[PDB]
């Protein structure tokens, strides 16, 4: 059941070492080779299909873990 | 070091209250990434997952037992506790807490010593110290068993030695058995020469905490 | 509501040998099992989690496997230290443990002393009689006793219980305590205990004439 949501965690914490507003803000990177799993792995989280301060894209993937890292102990 | 540490055993009467303390040393409950959980074991059975806390106050419930299970934590005072109402004999077991060994994921790396709580309508009483005399004279040849009859206490555990702890080779302290009374019962037993038998003097030391009592009792070849 | 199912209940294996612990699960857990070892009066200790990663401290000889539904604990080359009950656990909600594998040491067979104790002067005293049995350092664990009271076969009036395996030499040791109250006790003569072990070459029975001594 909470195998989704598993994986998405632990690609999340590969790359660096609710679910529709993030694929929303992510989907807008096409330079950056890495995060092409995480996009691919959100829209599996978010109902309708989703198409097209100013920080980095590295702390917005810390700030998701932390997120759901906490949905996952929630059990949500 | 990290450590974890269980209140003392209590004996909880049935349908009340059972409070547990765990204090928790070597990291702080509010450091990100800690989580105490709860868990227990019933005498010669297997482990039974309770409840667990994160940092957060994030909690997680044994989905049979929801109900009847609070947790919480105290970060300055380091410690967490357990309530579990409406208490059933079934529920006498030790009580585990142990400190969860990821962030997010659950398994237990530090454990606790363990509790013990016991569920019982029955009020402590101290041990009868039965002696098992000699089964051989001190000119028979072979070597002999004697031992002590620990009958009917409550609650468990008693502790015996032999001769203050001086006689520790050969002894066999078996475990306790629940009898229909409710009561429990062990014997504990060594094996001597039988050429010890008019010489060496034989004492088992019972302690039964709960009660407080501590029986010294003396085991001679039986003068028929 | 998914269930781990631990096989075999009990394992004979000989320090050197290569164990092999099973836990199984009712649906698919995927990766996601570890692993605990257990001594008697003692907390649980970590093996293995997340199917295979060892753990800090625990030597190298040991090693998870499996995905799905059928998990492994293996040890490559036992040692006597490693004897004890392992359990297998659930990382998911709501963390399920498996029934227990209990890891025995096998070893040259051994039979036991017997003795029989009749019940103390003091005891009787209160109107109840304990006739106990004991059987001393001996291996397997399985025994047969038999009470017999005046040639009578008894069962159900009688319980029995086992200390672990011995720590150096690798034996139990077996009491069984008959009870009976002193009305009952004082109606009967011969007071047997019997023993049928594999290391005896035929069963060997213990008695006391209460009266005579």
């Amino acid at each position: 059941p909470s195998t989704a949501l598993r994986e998405l965690i632990e690609e999340l914490v590969n790359i660096t070492q609710m679910y529709c507003a993030a694929l929303e803000s992510l989907i807008n990177v096409s330079g950056c080779s890495a995060i092409e799993k995480t996009q691919r792995m959100l829209s599996g989280f978010c109902p309708h299909k989703v198409s097209a301060t100013k920080i980095e894209v590295a702390q917005f993937v810390k700030d998701l873990l932390l997120h759901l890292k906490k949905l996952f102990r929630e059990g949500r | 070091q990290v450590t974890l540490k269980e209140s003392g055993p209590v004996l909880v009467k049935p349908t009340e209250t059972l409070t547990l303390t765990c204090t928790v040393s070597g990291f702080s409950l509010s450091t990100y990434g800690v989580g105490v959980g709860w868990i227990r074991q019933p005498p010669g059975k297997a482990l039974e997952w309770l409840a667990h806390i994160w940092w957060d106050d994030v909690k997680r419930y044994n989905p049979a037992l929801k109900s009847r299970l609070t947790i919480s934590k105290d970060t300055s005072k380091s410690q967490v506790v357990l309530t579990m109402t409406n208490m059933d004999p079934v529920d006498t077991a030790t009580y585990y807490c142990a400190r969860l060994g990821s962030d997010y994921d659950v398994w237990f790396d530090y454990w606790g010593q363990g509790t013990l709580v016991t569920v019982s309508s029955a009020s402590t009483k101290g041990p009868s110290v039965f002696p098992l005399a000699p089964s051989s004279k001190s000119t028979s040849g072979g070597t002999a068993a004697l031992g002590c009859l620990v009958k009917d206490y409550f609650p468990e555990p008693v502790t015996v030695s032999w001769n203050s702890g001086a006689l520790t080779s050969g002894v066999h302290t078996f475990p306790a058995v629940l009898q229909s009374s409710g009561l429990y019962s062990l014997s504990s037993v060594v094996t001597v020469p039988s050429s010890s038998l008019g010489t060496q003097t034989y004492i088992c030391n019972v302690n039964h905490k709960p009660s407080n009592t501590k029986v010294d009792k003396k085991v001679e070849p039986k003068s028929c | 509501e998914i269930v781990l199912t631990q096989s075999p209940a009990t394992l004979s294996l000989s320090p050197g040998e290569r164990a092999t612990l099973s836990c199984r699960a009712s649906k698919s857990i995927s990766k996601y099992l570890a692993w605990y070892q257990q001594k008697p009066g003692q907390a649980p200790r970590l093996l293995i989690y997340s199917g295979s990663t060892l753990q800090s401290g625990i030597p190298a000889r040991f090693s998870g496997s499996g995905s799905g539904t059928d998990f492994t604990l293996t040890i490559s080359s036992l040692e006597p230290e490693d004897f004890a009950v392992y359990y297998c656990q659930q990382h998911d909600y709501p963390y399920t443990f498996g029934q227990g594998t209990k890891l025995e040491i096998k070893r040259t067979v051994a039979a036991p002393s017997v003795f029989i104790f009749p019940p103390s002067d003091e005891q009787l005293k209160s109107g109840t009689a304990s006739v106990v049995c004991l059987l001393n350092n001996f291996y397997p664990r399985e025994a047969k006793v038999q009470w017999k009271v005046d040639n009578a076969l008894q069962s159900g009036n009688s319980q029995e219980s086992v200390t672990e395996q011995d720590s150096k030499d690798s034996t139990y040791s077996l009491s069984s305590t008959l009870t009976l109250s002193k009305a009952d006790y004082e109606k009967h003569k011969v007071y047997a205990c019997e023993v049928t072990h594999q290391g005896l070459s035929s069963p060997v029975t213990k008695s006391f004439n209460r009266g005579e001594c």
